[PDB]
């Protein structure tokens, strides 16, 4: 999401996620808790086994809000200004912690859609996690 | 790194599957693709302009074999990571002078590339383990800096 | 460079740079050559001796153009433009390098502006730098 | 990490001239400040809302003198600094769950914190000694992760 050839992309790779944002999203979060424990320590109040409710739960607003982004790609501060105040200023979230699951992420995504994640959409995506993480982190700016 | 014996067991037995040709061309390649200031230390490889001459780049695929080669004797010597990658730190640091946050990089592409090409197999569980590795050899490769 | 406060802060602040922007400048470009020996790289055209001319002369490149950015503050992108093209197109410059020149320019500050580089001003200021950063690296993303 | 015999005796010297008191609370104050996510593991400390709090808090200098202590530790002891960071290694990974990433930071703003104190004597040719000696620091706080 910056460039008129990268907002082509990640919309047109999105609308193959399609449905499935939500379980892409949970699985996203199952991944980086493994892959990183240190993340853990943001969630006390969750149970974090495999096939846990709340992180399915969660998991669907994550992948709703990412919908949300790729519809208001020439606006994203706005879109996404309520979860900017929350990560940054509530939560105190690091931001090493948004590549992370910006990584997770990515990781997910080619396990699901092995045909549709080039070498291009991968560039693309990256930089809109990128912009999304910036735009969650830019109260620490 | 420290694996459990499943763990390590479970490392490489996915290793057996891996081609380091076409894993490795993929790996360098997107690398090359997603971060292009490492297109910098590749200027002698000719024409890295867009993805389609990038992928298609037979010294990129030449290169990304032998990259791929030296990670699976990392795998292969997950006690001793530090003196299997002494001489490749000394040539990384020494002479390329790549900055090693640039090895963490490369490291997470070639995660995503497994990803991709094992599907449903490259469990959640089964990348946590890659993830180790993949950060061993980047603190190995890292430790003459 | 971001919030009213954070503008208000870097405009003050560099009004006591003042004429010494290009001085500042060449100092903090010694202090990475020395302190991080991997950016040299970039220089090989260059004498790197202590007290080197091209060292002086680029030090005062470097010192207006930050000077031009406190300027315009509300359009970064705009007035940064042909320097961003520089940076990532031609140069290829890892965007790592820009973290530890922004690390030795406040380090350089610090030295020469002891009372004037207080808590408050020290985070203006990284913010300004990273926003700068950023802007240079835009290609990239 | 390896510096010359010239290198070290200028470290020494400057270390010579620490108030670990002074230092310590600046830069813990600094780094909660122009970090604000650090201030996370902070909490016990109470206020920490602004500028003029953190740097007057009680709790911030009494910790930030204990944090330079431990680094005049690792300044004496430039040969063994694994063995030397062992025990808060494993406190900061296991107990704390910090990111290292953060050391470096740390690190980073006790520099600008020394070039503050010490001016033209904070030399180009000693930030680099420095920046040798912090990064060490970093690397031996983040060997249990
Ligand atoms: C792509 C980046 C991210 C997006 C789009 C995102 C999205 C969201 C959304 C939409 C919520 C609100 C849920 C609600 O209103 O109940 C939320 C909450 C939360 N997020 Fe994030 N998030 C991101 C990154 C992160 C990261 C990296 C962390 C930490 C590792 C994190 C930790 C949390 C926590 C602790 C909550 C509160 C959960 C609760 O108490 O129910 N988020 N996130
Ligand atoms: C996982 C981390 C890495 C591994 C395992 C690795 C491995 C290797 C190997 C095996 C060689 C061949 C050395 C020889 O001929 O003896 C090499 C050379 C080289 N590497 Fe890496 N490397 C890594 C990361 C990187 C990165 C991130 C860069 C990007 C700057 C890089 C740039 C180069 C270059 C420019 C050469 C020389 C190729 C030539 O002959 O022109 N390496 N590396
Ligand atoms: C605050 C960030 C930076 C600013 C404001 C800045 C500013 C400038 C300016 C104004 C020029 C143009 C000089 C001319 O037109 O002759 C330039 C050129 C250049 N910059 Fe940067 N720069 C920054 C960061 C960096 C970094 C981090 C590096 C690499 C470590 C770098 C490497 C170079 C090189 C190699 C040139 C060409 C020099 C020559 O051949 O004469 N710059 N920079
Ligand atoms: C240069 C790197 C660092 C050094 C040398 C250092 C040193 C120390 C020392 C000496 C202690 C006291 C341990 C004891 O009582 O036995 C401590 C505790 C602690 N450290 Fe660090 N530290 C570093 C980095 C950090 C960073 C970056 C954070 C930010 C998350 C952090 C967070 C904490 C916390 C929360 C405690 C516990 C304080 C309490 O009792 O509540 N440390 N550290």
């Amino acid at each position: 999401v910056l460039s008129a050839a990268d907002k082509t992309n990640v919309k047109a790779a999105w609308s193959k996620v399609g449905g499935h944002a939500g379980e892409y999203g949970a699985e996203a979060l199952e991944r980086m808790f493994l892959g990183f424990p240190t993340t853990k320590t943001y969630f006390p109040h969750f149970d974090l086994s495999h096939g846990s409710a709340q992180v399915k739960a969660h998991g669907k607003k994550v992948g709703d809000a990412l919908t949300l982004a790729v519809g208001h790609l020439d606006d994203l501060p706005g879109a996404l200004s309520d979860l900017s105040n929350l990560h940054a200023h509530k939560l105190r979230v690091d931001p090493v912690n948004f590549k992370l699951l910006s990584h997770c992420l990515l990781s997910t995504l080619a396990v699901h859609l092995p045909n549709d994640f080039t070498p291009a959409v991968h560039a693309s995506l990256d930089k809109f996690l990128s912009s999304v993480s910036t735009v969650l982190t830019s109260k620490y700016r | 790194v420290q694996l459990s014996g499943e763990e390590k067991a479970a490392v490489l037995a996915l290793w057996d599957k891996v081609n380091e040709e076409e894993v490795g061309g993929e790996a360098l390649g997107r690398l090359l693709v997603v971060y292009p200031w490492t297109q910098r230390f590749f200027d002698s490889f000719g024409d890295l302009s867009n993805p389609g001459a990038v992928m298609g780049n037979p010294k990129v695929k030449a290169h990304g074999k032998k990259v791929l080669h030296s990670f699976g004797e990392g795998v292969h010597h997950l006690d001793n990571l530090k003196g299997t990658f002494a001489a490749l730190s000394e040539l990384h640091c020494d002479k390329l002078h790549v900055d090693p946050e640039n090895f963490r990089l490369l490291g997470n592409v070639l995660v995503v590339v497994l990803a991709r090409h094992f599907g449903k197999d490259f469990t959640p569980e089964l990348q946590a383990s890659y993830q180790k590795v993949v950060a061993g050899v980047a603190n190995a490769l890292a430790h003459k800096y």
